[PDB]
């Protein structure tokens, strides 16, 4: 730990050190502009980053399209009225006359036919 | 047997391979004509290109018995064997059946009743490995869930029809009441494997298409386009994928190969049930994805499924990204090691104990012929049978009075409500009744546990649920009201907890033994194996919309459930899997790579084996803003007296690191460490909990720091090492004074990139003039700051140019963004992958 | 097999699987001529040992 | 009239089964607004990050030549 090479070529000239002991305890306004021309890099990832949220609005705006208005809009108008047509063939019956029989399978057999067979 | 066709008999019929044939020349006889059964060939004519006749097939009874005999022998070597692994020698054994005779079977009744027969013996012998000898508790989700949904994969070939009933899911809606959900049989295996005539007369068109496809490419001479084939590829009795199979420069010499997989049962004592093919000659012949992904389907979604499960129990939010352990480690090595009848079983039964547990709301359902309610002791839990490893594990849940601890949490934390709301209620005082510790679990009765004093009377309600969002307010006045909190532990066929609550409240009202200090009130109910909630009973102005706000707020954060929560998932085993700019900010970070740390050479020996020499080798620690380098050598005299030697050298690398931050100074110490290895982050942390302060990251970008043993200046000098030396060096050679820290760190990586790439075209790119050097006091050669320019465009273009080849894709495809990921190293292979 | 030591009616050859010799079988045997023809009391037998 | 008891089995089977759509239709406009309300806050950024870059393109200019 104490007693393990160093070679530093960290410099112009070379220095040697007996370890790391011996090393531990052997412009900002430069280094401002770099970071200044590092800002200029962060702009430019973010604007590419801001065509990737421009695709995403087209991932986004093609669910509501695709997904949302057609695909769920669609089969929930169709089944809830399947709902509502089953609902109104539970409806229909009960103790009939002879011409009650003869309208309530007209209106079964007209209206609802699929239900009827 | 011999069989005679004449204008007697006029069956001419044969068997051959295990299927029994029967043809009858239609153009002859017309005892039956282009029925419709599955397994009728038509024997066209190939000159007059007619339907000349039919052949009838069966599966042969022998090969009956072969198939009936290796489900006894599935059967009898059962004993102590875990359910998977039952069902999967099942699964072999159905999909070798199937997938050999195809059609065959379903034109041969008697054998559908065997493997009818068989698959319900299988289930059996699973039901009765759960000592449950009855069916209510074992409906068909158990066996035919897929075993990443931790059902047992079942694959079918009955009409087992699912309930309509067993399809339900509830979830809690915010208003406290309970929205139930939904979306037959189960799949035969037989719609998902092409029968027999379809491969056949498919084969013959894709391999006559395909010569036409080849003279294409022979009149061309193009490359074989596999463009032309995609939809081809899982076609041909001879898949046609095998034309790109990698070993085909082998595979070629392999003659004779088919009869040479049958004489081995002479050699190999394990019977083959995959003798009849070679997936690397043949190609694999069938594919049953799709029966996986429509089990789901069948059985509910996994929706519909879980529910079933007690993944209500975890609480977990979804099912996505959640994940099953294993290791091997203890389940497996331990009994091999030391093996004891009696006591290692219990090893063998952990996946049982999983899966037991898993399923406890089905296998554990209260529907029984007989059982009894075994009430689990200081629990409300009952155990309707004497289910093998549920009760072990379910007392491991609810361990150290857990079941009261939830219930005065509860109560407390309504206390902490009705503490807030006296006025807003007109409420007097709130009590805390002196609730019996049984009271929590007395599941025949009950007393109020929350008692409510009016300050001067309120109007109440009838009786009405939580959902319900409109009562007769005007019924009647008093001044006290009472709240009972039950919990429960539900089961797929009764976790309601509307009509819980309901029943229970009209039960215990008029029962006579319930302490109820008023005639009006509300029962609260809790599913704690679901986590839904829900309460019934009279309601005053201002208590119901109280109660449904601040119930689901008890639910979202009370600390008993979660411990109960935790315990669940650890018991379950069930785990959930949970920048650029950054590097140059004004914090001490480095980079650090293990992958040069420990190398070895191979030669060969007058043995004629080769033999492995360790070698001296580096850890790399590099501060991007600043451009120091740290190049700590480790030398092979620290791999003496070990055989470990790759994990020493990962705990070694974490070390030697640790050690030097250590000595340096708090204001020279990193705050992050980036590490270009994702297995080195642990060793870190383990070693590096003395300073907490330091935030460590994967590096997710691959920065290919095992390059630079090509630079001289480091190979050399890590080679010839004599101790394991720390060598300090600057990668950039005085460019922060001409230019900034990010353009010097990007060079760096293009220089990287491009000797892992090469390193004499780098030189060459390198060393643009043949009158250019290295200086000594420098690692780079000398150059302006417009050669380097220069010099890293030919570094971009060939990094590029080697990506465009390793990838066939034109370099002018690629955006700036997308180059710059290239150089990153980021995931750029296909959309389908990001 | 590159000296075609065995004819082509050696089965477990490396290109049919049991079940496509079953079909070339039938195949084979539908395609010969006049083979389903009994007028004069023709007869097939088919014999397997 | 065994039919009439096995309608209201299939109303609510046919009911419930439409639960489960209607509270889809819930759960795709929730995640769509989100995004809207998301990305409305995203492209309010990109006017900021045009002015700071702008003045930093200046300033970039401006210090390079006042500490030479
Ligand atoms: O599945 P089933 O054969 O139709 O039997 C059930 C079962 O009856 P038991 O009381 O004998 O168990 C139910 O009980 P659990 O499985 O929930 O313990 C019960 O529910 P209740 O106890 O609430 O009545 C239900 O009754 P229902 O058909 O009204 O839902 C009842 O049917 P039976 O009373 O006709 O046997």
């Amino acid at each position: 730990y104490s007693n393990i090479k160093v070679i530093d070529m960290t410099g112009k000239q070379q220095k040697i050190y007996s370890g790391y002991d011996s090393f531990s305890m052997k412009l900002i306004h430069n280094l401002n502009l770099l970071v200044d021309l590092t800002e200029e890099g962060i702009r430019r990832s973010n604007q590419q980053l801001i065509s990737l949220k421009d695709q995403t609005t087209a991932l986004e705006y093609d669910l509501q399209q695709v997904q949302k208005s057609l695909g769920t809009e669609e089969q929930e108008a169709q089944h809830i009225k399947d709902v509502y047509e089953l609902i109104d063939g539970f409806s229909s019956n009960r103790s009939p006359s002879m011409e009650e029989c003869q309208e309530l399978f007209r209106r079964l057999r007209s209206e609802f036919p699929h239900e009827y067979e | 047997f011999v069989s005679v066709y004449s204008k007697d008999n006029p069956n001419m019929l044969f068997d051959m391979s295990g299927f029994e044939c029967r043809i009858l020349p239609k153009c002859r006889t017309a005892n039956e004509e282009f029925v419709h059964r599955d397994g009728v060939w038509n024997l066209q004519n190939e000159v007059t290109k007619e339907r000349t006749a039919q052949c009838f097939l069966k599966v042969d009874e022998e090969s009956l018995s072969k198939f009936h005999n290796r489900i006894r022998q599935i059967l009898m070597s059962s004993g102590s064997t875990t359910f998977t692994k039952i069902v999967n020698k099942w699964n072999t054994a159905l999909i070798g059946l199937m997938t050999y005779f195809r059609e065959a079977v379903v034109n041969t009744q008697e054998l559908l009743d065997l493997l009818v027969k068989c698959e319900n013996k299988i289930q059996t012998r699973i039901k009765i490995g759960l000592n449950s000898k009855m069916p209510s508790r074992f409906p068909p989700v158990v066996f035919y869930t897929p075993k990443e949904i931790g059902g047992l994969g079942m694959l079918s070939m009955g009409h087992v029809l699912i309930p309509q009933s067993d399809l339900r899911w509830m979830q809690q809606t915010e208003a406290g009441g309970v929205t139930h959900f939904r979306s037959q049989l189960i799949p035969n295996l037989y719609r998902y494997i092409q029968p027999w005539e379809a491969e056949f007369v498919d084969s013959v068109r894709v391999w006559a298409e395909y010569a036409l496809k080849r003279q294409e490419a022979n009149a061309q001479n193009r490359r074989l386009t596999l463009e032309d084939l995609d939809d081809s590829w899982d076609r041909g009795i001879p898949r046609i994928n095998t034309l790109f199979q990698k070993d085909r420069h082998t595979l070629a010499y392999d003659k004779g190969w088919r009869v040479r997989t049958e004489f081995k049962a002479y050699q190999i004592l394990k019977q083959n049930p995959f003798w009849w093919t070679h997936q690397r000659h043949d190609g694999k012949l069938w594919n049953l994805n799709n029966y996986r992904t429509d089990m789901i389907q069948a059985l509910g979604g996994v929706e519909g499924i879980l529910e079933h499960t007690l993944f209500r129990g975890t609480y977990f939010p979804t099912w996505e990204g959640l994940f099953w352990e294993r290791a091997s480690g203890f389940e497996e090595s331990m009994k091999f090691k030391k093996l004891t009848n009696a006591q290692r079983s219990g090893l063998n039964q952990i996946p049982n104990r999983r899966f037991t547990l898993w399923w406890s709301p089905t296998i554990n359902r209260a529907n029984v012929y007989v059982g009894f309610q075994v009430q689990l002791d200081l629990t409300g839990i009952f155990m309707h049978g004497k289910i093998p490893t549920l009760k072990i594990s379910l007392i491991q849940i609810f361990r150290a009075h857990l079941w009261q601890k939830i219930h005065e949490s509860v109560v407390m934390d309504l206390c902490q409500v009705f503490d807030q709301e006296l006025d807003a209620l007109e409420i007097q005082t709130v009590q805390k009744e002196t609730i019996h510790p049984r009271k929590s679990y007395k599941m025949n009765s009950s007393c109020a546990d929350v008692l409510l004093f009016a300050q001067y009377k309120w109007n109440v309600s009838r009786p009405s649920l939580m959902a319900d969002s409109k009562d007769v307010m005007d019924n009647t006045t008093t001044q006290k009201y009472w709240l009972d909190v039950q919990l429960r532990w539900g089961d797929y066929d009764s976790h309601d907890v509307e009509r819980y609550a309901r029943a229970k409240f009209l039960d215990y009202t008029t029962d006579n033994m319930s302490i109820y200090p008023s005639p009006t009130g509300v029962l609260i109910a809790i599913d704690l194996a679901y986590n839904l909630y829900s309460a019934y009973g009279n309601w005053f102005p201002g208590m119901k919309p109280l109660i449904r706000q601040a119930m689901a707020k008890i639910i979202k954060a009370n600390p008993a459930f979660y411990v109960l929560r935790e315990r669940i998932r650890k018991g379950l085993q069930l785990y959930s899997s949970e920048n650029y700019g950054e590097l140059f900010s004004n914090q001490i970070i480095w980079f650090v790579d293990d992958t040069n740390v420990y190398r070895v050479t191979i030669h060969k020996t007058f043995e004629g084996n080769l033999t492995t020499k360790p070698i001296n080798g580096a850890i790399f620690i590099f501060n991007p803003r600043t451009g120091q380098l740290f190049l700590k050598i480790i030398h092979t005299s620290v791999w003496a007296g070990q055989k470990r030697l790759s994990q020493l050298a990962k705990w070694k690398t974490a070390e030697e690191v640790a050690a030097l931050i250590r000595s340096l100074p708090v204001e020279e110490q990193p705050r992050q460490i980036i590490v270009t290895r994702k297995a080195m982050l642990d060793p870190l942390e383990v070693h590096l909990l003395d300073f907490p302060n330091i935030v460590i990251k994967g590096s997710e970008l691959m920065l290919p720091f095992q390059a630079i043993m090509k630079v001289e200046k480091f190979g050399d000098l890590i080679l010839k090492a004599t101790e394991p030396q720390m060598v300090l060096f600057n990668l950039y050679d005085d460019w922060l004074k001409t230019i900034s820290s990010y353009t010097a760190f990007s060079r760096v990586v293009l220089i990287m990139r491009g000797m892992h790439i090469n390193p004499d075209k780098t030189k060459v790119i390198l060393k643009p003039d043949k009158t250019t050097i290295t200086e000594p006091h420098h690692i780079w050669p000398t150059l302006s700051d417009d050669d380097w320019i220069k010099v890293e465009l030919a570094l971009k273009d060939m990094i590029l140019a080697d990506y465009g080849k390793k990838n066939n894709v034109n370099v002018a495809s690629l955006t700036q963004s997308e180059v710059r990921d290239i150089i990153l190293g980021m995931e750029i292979s296909a959309p389908s992958q990001q | 097999d590159k000296r075609r030591l065995f004819p082509a009616w050696v089965k477990p050859g490396d290109t049919e699987p049991p079940p496509l010799l079953t079909y070339k079988w039938c195949q084979g045997l539908n395609n010969l001529q006049d083979v389903w023809e009994t007028s004069e009391g023709e007869c097939n037998v088919i014999m397997e040992t | 009239e065994d039919i009439l008891a096995k309608l209201k089995l299939r109303i609510q089977e046919r009911d419930e089964a439409l639960n489960f759509r209607k509270e889809e239709k819930r759960k795709l406009e929730q995640n769509i607004e989100e995004n809207k309300s998301m990305i409305a806050k995203i492209e309010m950024e990109l006017p900021n990050q045009s002015t700071k870059y702008t003045m930093y393109q200046e300033l970039r200019v401006y210090s390079r030549s006042l500490l030479e």
